[PDB]
């Protein structure tokens, strides 16, 4: 996250850290005790799918304070329409091997109904994006969880103020001062409405972190609600990676 | 009705045949008698931040 602030411990309780062989891979969003939403492109180069770990309740990566909960990833589900190395349909649904325990520091973000998200949440201007990604373009990653308030653009206005499909949206700033960054992909774009927070986007990827004249590109979660809900009702299948038909 | 002002609902909204509307709440919440408000039914409902909820409790 570029140009944000530290998310005070416990104020981003749905944030997930994904690790491969102990190393930072990507962010994610808890939506229930066993389900995490992330970005498909995080898994393009995974060789050993059994070394993937999800961590909840994380804040400061330099220390262990006892609020962290680590789980193995039992399933990674990606839409059939996603092409590795690209931006369109950049979403993944992860099933944890065992549920996390909800606590003051571990709480799911609400996955909204599609109608609610399209009719109402889509017109809330500002939303929060978070992660342990790079603090600058070509810079070191953050040790404490960072958060940034970003304004959403209509796709017409993104193109004017700057391809971008109906499965994406633009949010953030074009002046290069504030943006999501490499290391934040898969993390939440969370939107507040009448006292409750909802998942509206996933940090995807564009042509560069904090690039002047360009906005952050986010997966438009509202297009995937029905797809996600059906998968969450389904039984697990052998083999971690699952490609599921979209729509 | 639901397209304007979220139909007055705090959370989810469904249109019905006629001048009819029904609000609904996410799992872990229940709908109040006003027909629009949602109140938690569990300790850790989705989309709420415990340390901030207890800070105003
Ligand atoms: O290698 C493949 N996958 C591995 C894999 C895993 C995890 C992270 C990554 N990975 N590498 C670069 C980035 C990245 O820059 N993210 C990023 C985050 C926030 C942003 N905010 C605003 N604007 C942005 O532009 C933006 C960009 C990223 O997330 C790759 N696939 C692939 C497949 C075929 C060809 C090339 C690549
Ligand atoms: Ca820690
Ligand atoms: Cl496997």
């Amino acid at each position: 996250i570029v140009g944000g602030k530290v998310c005070p411990k416990g104020e981003c309780p749905w944030q997930v850290l994904l690790l491969v062989n102990g190393a930072q891979l990507c962010g994610g969003t808890l939506i229930n005790t066993i389900w995490v939403v992330s970005a498909a492109h995080c898994f393009d180069k995974i060789k050993n799918w059994r070394n993937l770990i999800a961590v909840l309740g994380e804040h400061d990566l330099s220390e262990h304070d006892g609020d962290e909960q680590s789980r193995r990833v039992a399933q990674v589900i990606i839409p059939s329409t996603y092409v590795p190395g690209t931006t369109n349909h950049d979403i993944a649904l992860l099933r944890l091997h065992q549920p996390v325990v909800l606590t003051d520091h571990v709480v799911p973000l609400c996955l909204p109904e599609r109608t609610f998200s399209e009719r109402t949440l889509a017109f809330v201007r500002f939303s929060l994006v978070s992660g342990w990604g790079q603090l600058l373009d070509r810079g070191a990653t953050a040790l404490e969880l960072m958060v940034l308030n970003v304004p959403r653009l209509m796709t017409q206005d993104c193109l004017q103020q700057s391809n971008i499909t109906e499965y994406m949206f633009c949010a953030g700033y074009s002046d290069g001062s504030k943006d999501s960054c490499k290391g934040d992909s898969g993390g939440p774009h969370a939107t507040h409405y009448r006292g409750t927070w909802y998942l509206t986007g996933i940090v995807s990827w564009g042509q560069g972190c904090a690039t002047v004249g360009h906005f952050g590109v986010y997966t438009r979660v509202s297009q995937y609600i029905e797809w996600l809900q059906k998968l969450m009702r389904s039984e697990p299948r052998p083999g971690v990676l699952l490609r599921a038909p979209f729509p | 009705i639901c397209v304007n002002e979220n139909g007055g609902c705090e959370q989810y909204c469904s249109d019905h045949t006629g001048t009819k509307r029904s609000c609904r709440c996410h799992e872990g919440y229940s709908l109040l008698a006003d027909g629009v408000s949602c109140t938690p039914t569990v300790e850790y409902p989705c989309g709420k931040i415990p340390i901030l909820e207890k800070r105003n409790a």
